[PDB]
RNA sequence: AAGUAACUUAAGGAUAAGAAAUCAACAGAGAUAUUAUGAGUAUUGGUGAGAGAAAAUAAUAAAGGUCUAAUAAGUAUUAU
RNA sequence: AAGUAAUUAAUAUUAGUAAAACAAUAAGUUAUAAAUAAAUAGAAUAAUAUAUAUAUAUAAAAAAAUAUAUAUUU
RNA sequence: AUAAUAAUAAUAUGGUAAUAGAACAUUUAAUGAUAAUAUAUAUUAGUUAUUAAUUAAUAUAUGUAUUAAUUAAAUAGAGAA
């Protein structure tokens, strides 16, 4: 999990570590919330408004 | 004695997101003195008897549908579960029989 | 055992100080003047024979023998026998029942 | 965003408090729930008043003392020692009297004992412990029950100190290097009550030193 | 047959990563216990903590003069009757314009609520949990602990800087520098953060100072509900975690 | 209501209290003070209105005991 | 320009805790037994009041009232 | 087994003193994006079953909301003296 954050420049959440069992997992988590975010910025989540659409 | 235990005794399965706990399963905790939390409770000035379980982990309602299969002789109506704090209330005083049900696995 | 004696606690400690263990004090009521006058006991004043009230007034004459007792330094303070206070397990051991105790 | 700026309350728990005089629709508006124009109204009869009729309180005639000396005793009936031997809280060794120190100490009368322990005889039937007892006094049934069960009860004198010492020794020890000793029964009633066989009192049970001073004082 | 048969049981601990502060680099995990840092978020409980605590912080120095602390004589000021005008007494009365004011607060309002020990240790736990949950919440050590990567050469496993009081080229200093390091690497520049220490870090707290309005640097036993809630992102030694578990741990 | 307002007098940075003829109860504690608890309890009252402790347990608190008196009489007490 | 504050007591509802709670050094308060003016009395000797507990009474009963017992204590 | 809204049926839906329920305006505290293409305020004209808010036009300020929203506090609402 180290050096998946390590190579990917992201930190996963204590949780996620804590709840995911395999690389597979992982990696789906990763593709779901961090990637789109990365991808388009203004699709990214913000803290002020955390119910934006 | 150690509040927070070294990286080699604790297992996979006793981590959270193992075992499968939150998808229709559920845990009874016992009190501190070590009784199963089931109470009488007076209200509306001693005119409503109630029945209270608490310390419920995990999914309630599952729960109370096994204690109404268990129990067939209470109705299916008087069974409130209230999801804030997660307890299950039934109408009368039916406190000795849903220990009953419940002591055998929690 | 300097330190251990350092360690006893004030009020013993000033006691024994100020009334210290190499004299010999009297058991009995004695001239103010003497220098083996008890401090617990009301000595008598030799010119205007009047009895002085004691140096330590009660209270504090039995809060001593307590601490004494406490650290196992009875015999080096002056005798109390002619004070009528008594202490703990002595007391206990050589009092008599009340009159209406035994006979109710 | 945080999570401060979106805590509710649960449910049931905080309500609107009644606002008077505040305009009509309201509900409470002019009068402000006071009625009209008495003496309620603007101030308040006294809450005990009665009118002119004798005031309750003073039509009934006064009744009872309060035995000052009296020294109230809680009560640790029977059935319960037995649900904390089940539910395997009464820990003890073999002997280890179970006296108020251990009593409480276990967690079966808890709060202030003060005057001492009654031990009563409410769950007398499902009784079975051979352990002995020990307590301020007990029910004569209750007594029977541990004699049954293989036990050993004795009726305890404590004067307050006394039983604060016995129920905390080490705080007395902490404090001045000595637990205080314990008293004599001094009060004839009390020295009655534990010279009882039939009371298990202590003074009969031990053959204690103080009976027989009485006695030799009674032939003297 | 079978009484109970979607009865189990749940999981009972939650792995934190202990990491070295300057850098927030993972050296080894720590299975802290699910009541501490994974309860399920219970907000009435969390709004008990933290209206109590707001009442509690209250200094209540609402001081309007009634109309015995108002000054005016307590003569009447146009006889009962036969003035052509309406009944008058004193002049403090509320109904006039220069009078005291009706049902006047005083001196010392004392807004004090009280909370049971074990609701707010609930609480306190909670909050944490959340914070957990959301991935906002550096556990920060080493020092203790058997570690699996080893900590770096320039980090330090406490959470203090080096050398800050240490000021001899210019008056700019070093750790400043390197908390605006820190801060930009992590993107939470004017974000709320809150430092949970264990022991008086001096160094921290000078570092910090720049970032005042939004940098909260507290201690292991003065931490709160509402400082932990308020923060974007918490930052606790390991060892100020274990003793606030230790505190707020339901007894047995 | 209330020894309160008010009037008088006098003293200091504070003053007052303070080292037990105190409480208690057959065990014992150890100056005074303030607060909590005891406790609206015992007690008390045209036994109405109402008024109401102490012990003990804790908090606060300082070095907290210490000779100054040739030991205390018109005083103890008593009657009123 | 006007039902408010402090110190109490009671009832409701909710939440925590639960045959314990509060508080945690102790100490105390409340409930855990019903009583009875009060005393040393106190809840199945074979099960539902026809048992037992206390108060009047009493040799013990009956009789009023209230209370208590029908895997797990309320 | 819940909720939100919508259906069909029935029953009810005057009201002083009074009881209960649920909302809104105002001010402060906690959390808190946004921006003079905005906000605040006022008039008018609209819209929302409408104490309210919102649209637009316009005037004035102000490079800006303790702003929406959730709580918690109110010196929280005046044709009546």
């Amino acid at each position: 999990t180290k050096f998946l954050q390590s190579k990917s420049g992201y930190l996963i959440p204590d949780y996620e570590l804590t709840t995911l069992s395999t690389p597979l997992q992982f990696k789906r988590y990763i593709k779901e919330k961090i990637l789109p975010s990365a991808n388009d910025p203004k699709l990214a989540y913000k803290e002020a408004e955390p119910n934006a659409i | 004695a150690p509040i927070f235990p070294k990286l080699e005794d604790v297992k996979m399965h006793e981590l959270i997101g193992n075992n499968n706990f939150g998808k229709k399963t559920y845990y009874v905790e016992r009190s501190r003195t070590g009784n199963l939390p089931v109470y009488s409770a007076y209200k509306n000035g001693g005119n409503k008897i109630i029945t209270e379980i608490r310390k419920i982990e995990g999914d309630v309602i599952q729960l109370r549908n096994d204690l109404q299969e268990q129990l067939p002789f209470i109705p299916k109506k008087s069974w409130s579960v209230v999801m804030q704090s997660k307890k299950i209330i039934i109408k009368g005083n039916a406190v000795e029989a849903v220990k009953r049900v419940l002591t055998k696995k929690f | 055992y300097k330190q251990y004696f350092d360690s006893l606690p004030l009020k013993l400690k000033s006691f024994f100080q100020r009334y210290p263990p190499s004299i010999k004090y009297s058991p009995v009521s004695t001239s103010t003047k003497a220098i083996n006058a008890n401090p617990f006991l009301p000595n008598k004043h030799p010119v205007t024979q009047r009895f002085h009230d004691p140096k330590y007034s009660l209270r504090r004459m039995s809060d001593v023998y307590k601490l004494a007792l406490r650290y196992g330094v009875e015999e080096f303070l002056p005798p109390i026998e002619n004070t009528k206070k008594l202490f703990f397990e002595e007391k206990y051991n050589k009092k008599t029942l009340m009159k209406g105790v035994l006979l109710p | 965003v945080s999570i401060l700026g979106q805590l509710k309350p649960s449910d049931g728990s905080t309500k609107s408090f009644k606002r008077l005089g505040r305009g009509p629709s309201s509900g409470l508006g002019k009068t402000s729930g006071r009625g009209q124009k008495g003496q309620k109204a603007r101030g308040k009869v006294k809450s005990w008043f009665e009118g002119g009729q004798t005031p309750i309180y003073k039509l009934f005639p006064k009744i009872g003392f309060t035995n000052v000396g009296a020294k109230p005793l809680k009560e640790l009936n029977l059935k319960r020692i037995q649900w904390f031997h089940d539910k395997n809280r009464l820990h003890l060794q073999p002997g280890e009297v179970l006296d108020m120190n251990k009593m409480r100490k276990l967690g079966l009368v808890t709060g202030p004992i003060k005057y001492g322990v009654k031990i009563l005889a409410s769950g007398k039937f499902h009784y079975n412990l051979p352990i002995a007892l020990e307590a301020s006094r007990a029910s004569a049934k209750a007594i029977a029950a541990i004699e049954k069960a293989g036990g050993k009860f004795t009726a305890r004198y404590y004067t307050p100190l006394g039983l604060r010492a016995h129920l905390n020794p080490q705080w007395f020890l902490e404090k001045r290097g000595r637990v205080p000793l314990q008293a004599r029964p001094t009060k004839r009633r009390d020295i009655d009550f534990y010279s009882k066989e039939e009371k298990r009192g202590y003074l009969v049970m031990e053959k204690d030193k103080l009976l027989q001073d009485i006695k030799e004082a009674q032939n003297k | 047959l079978n009484p109970l048969p979607n009865a189990a049981i749940p999981p009972k601990y939650a792995l934190v990563t202990v990491r070295s502060f300057p850098s927030l680099e993972p050296l080894t995990f720590v299975p802290v216990p699910t009541s501490t840092v994974a309860a399920p978020l219970r907000r009435d409980i969390l709004w008990r903590a933290v209206v109590y605590e707001n009442d509690n912080r209250r200094v209540g120095a609402s001081n309007p003069p009634g109309r015995s602390e108002n000054g005016f004589s307590r003569r009447k000021l146009m006889p009962q009757k036969g003035s052509g005008r309406a009944r008058v007494g004193d002049a403090n009365s509320p109904t006039r314009h220069n009078g005291g004011r009706a049902l006047a607060r005083t001196a010392p309002n004392d807004y004090t609520t009280e909370l049971p020990s074990k609701v707010y240790s609930m609480a306190f736990n909670n909050a944490l949990s959340h914070q957990y949950k959301s991935g906002k919440l550096f556990v920060i050590g080493g020092e203790k602990v058997d570690l699996i990567s080893p900590t770096p050469e320039l980090d330090l496993n406490r959470l203090d800087l080096v050398n800050t009081n240490t000021v001899e080229g210019k008056e700019i200093f070093e750790g400043e520098v390197i908390f605006r390091k820190f801060l930009e690497e992590f993107q939470l520049k004017g974000k709320r953060l809150l430092f949970i220490t264990d022991k008086t870090r001096e160094g921290l707290i000078k570092s910090s100072d720049p970032y005042k309005q939004k940098v909260d640097v507290i201690q292991k036993e003065l931490v709160e509900v509402n400082d932990i809630l308020r923060a974007q992102a918490v930052f606790i030694e390991l060892e100020a975690l274990e003793y606030l578990a230790m505190a707020h741990q339901k007894e047995i």
